[PDB]
RNA sequence: GUGAACGGUGGAGCAACACCUGAAGGAAGGCUUGAUGAGCGUGUUCCCCGCAUACGCGGGG
């Protein structure tokens, strides 16, 4: 269907996971249903859901951005945007002279069509490592290429099934090249880290017409980009 | 040409808190307005709309016809005095966009050209008649023209 | 074999003549196509959810 993208301009850049932790710390004392909505927690406990999370943080040059997938995620972002903006306004009016928080909002539709020619898509800061078995797959390129193939195809199928639209099942993807390999730490000052890929390029015969999220740690702000900017790039 | 005009939301382009110190309250009032705009956008008219308006392209030549039903020469002189300083006014237009500006390339008085760059040349008896009629022009005729029985 | 039997309502005639729907009246006052999405930090085994039924697979941060 359609997804929603809300940008919060603050005047200074804060990272997606840091903004996630900041709105977790700030709105915690009051309104527990709303933070249970935005961090996609279980209705009874603090543990997040194992399914596809509808609302995820993203990257903004002057602040942070929020993505609500589908009608439910769009409604959650719609009921949560003024409370988040008021919390940011009070937090940054408590200290200093005080800044003005600007907003932006977009409703990007989702579409996909199969074409008989390959198409190029570059994904920045995608997490692909979670276990030791994937590390054993990563050492050899032949058994790692098929792993990236299946990961990209399953991420596309999971997002298409989560948003509620049908995807053709004859898609042939291919993975060409990589630029860098780095690490991602969920919590600062922790020994544990997950391997991640920087500037991967992929080739799929079909075309995409919106924000598409691939890989792991999608909620934290990893492995997503707009295909609308990348088709006809400029 | 369809000419496109858009209205920007002013406080969507602040940038700094030095621009908001004249707004009473400061950042809090602009943030409340932003919250109201957000509540409008999720669901009362807003601002910064995008619109278009078809206009006639400039630089083309027009024609105007002003006919008279057996006029006195003071009336013809009145119309020519309007045509002399017609260039200060605007034809219809959007006042903000400075539309309707025009020069008069000519005035034909029953077929003969009486217009030059320095206003109207010729038709002297109409000008003397309207100069005679402007003198002695009292309010009394206007009063018993507008007076309703 | 009807107090029956028989019996044309007919002929002709102009609804027509003349009549102004008209006078007056501003589509306008205000409004950046300009952005937004394009590049920027983490270095190794820690919780929890299903299919199983543990030989392992997928997966939340």
């Amino acid at each position: 269907m359609f997804v929603k993208q809300v940008f919060f301009d603050l005047g200074a850049r804060i990272h997606a996971d840091e903004a996630r932790a900041l709105v977790a710390k700030l709105l915690d004392d009051t309104q527990p249903g709303l933070v249970s909505a935005l961090m996609n927690y279980m209705p009874a406990s603090k543990t997040s859901k194992t399914e596809f999370p509808l609302v995820q943080f993203s990257n903004f040059n002057q602040g942070f951005a929020l993505l609500g997938f589908g009608e439910v995620g769009a409604q959650i972002l719609s009921d949560a945007t003024p409370i988040i903006h008021d919390a940011m306004a009070k937090l940054f009016a408590s200290r200093g002279q005080g800044v003005v928080v600007q907003v932006s909002s977009r409703d990007v539709p989702l579409s996909c069509e199969k074409r008989p020619y390959g198409l190029q898509y570059t994904v920045a800061k995608m997490v692909v490592q979670k276990k030791h078995e994937h590390r054993e797959r990563l050492a050899n390129p032949e058994t790692g290429k098929v792993f990236l193939e299946g990961l990209f195809l399953r991420s596309l199928e999971r997002q298409a099934a989560a948003v509620g639209m049908v995807l053709p099942r004859d898609l042939v993807v291919s993975f060409k090249g990589a630029e860098r390999v780095s690490s991602v730490k969920l919590r600062p000052d922790s020994t544990l880290a997950h391997g991640s890929l920087r500037h991967a390029v992929f080739e799929v015969n079909a075309r995409l017409g919106g924000l598409w999220s691939v890989g792991f740690l999608l909620s934290k702000g990893f492995g997503h980009i707009n295909t609308d900017l990348q088709l006809g790039q400029g | 040409q369809v000419v496109w005009a858009r209205r920007m939301d002013p406080i969507l382009n602040l940038g700094s808190s030095e621009d908001v110190e004249v707004i009473n309250g400061g950042a809090v009032a602009a943030n409340g307005w932003i919250q109201d705009l957000l509540a409008n956008s999720k669901a009362g008219r807003g601002l910064k709309a995008f619109n278009a308006h078809e206009v006639v392209i400039p630089g083309l030549k027009w024609v105007w016809r002003i006919s008279l039903d057996r006029p006195t020469d003071a009336q013809v002189g009145l119309v020519l005095l309007a045509l002399n300083k017609m260039t200060n006014e605007r034809i219809a237009g959007g006042h903000s966009k400075d539309y309707g500006r025009f020069v008069i390339d000519g005035v034909s008085l029953n077929g003969e050209q009486v217009w030059s760059q320095s206003g109207i040349t010729g038709g002297e008896q109409y000008f003397d008649a309207v100069a005679e009629a402007i003198d002695g022009l009292s309010s009394k005729e206007f009063e018993q023209f507008a007076q309703s029985a």
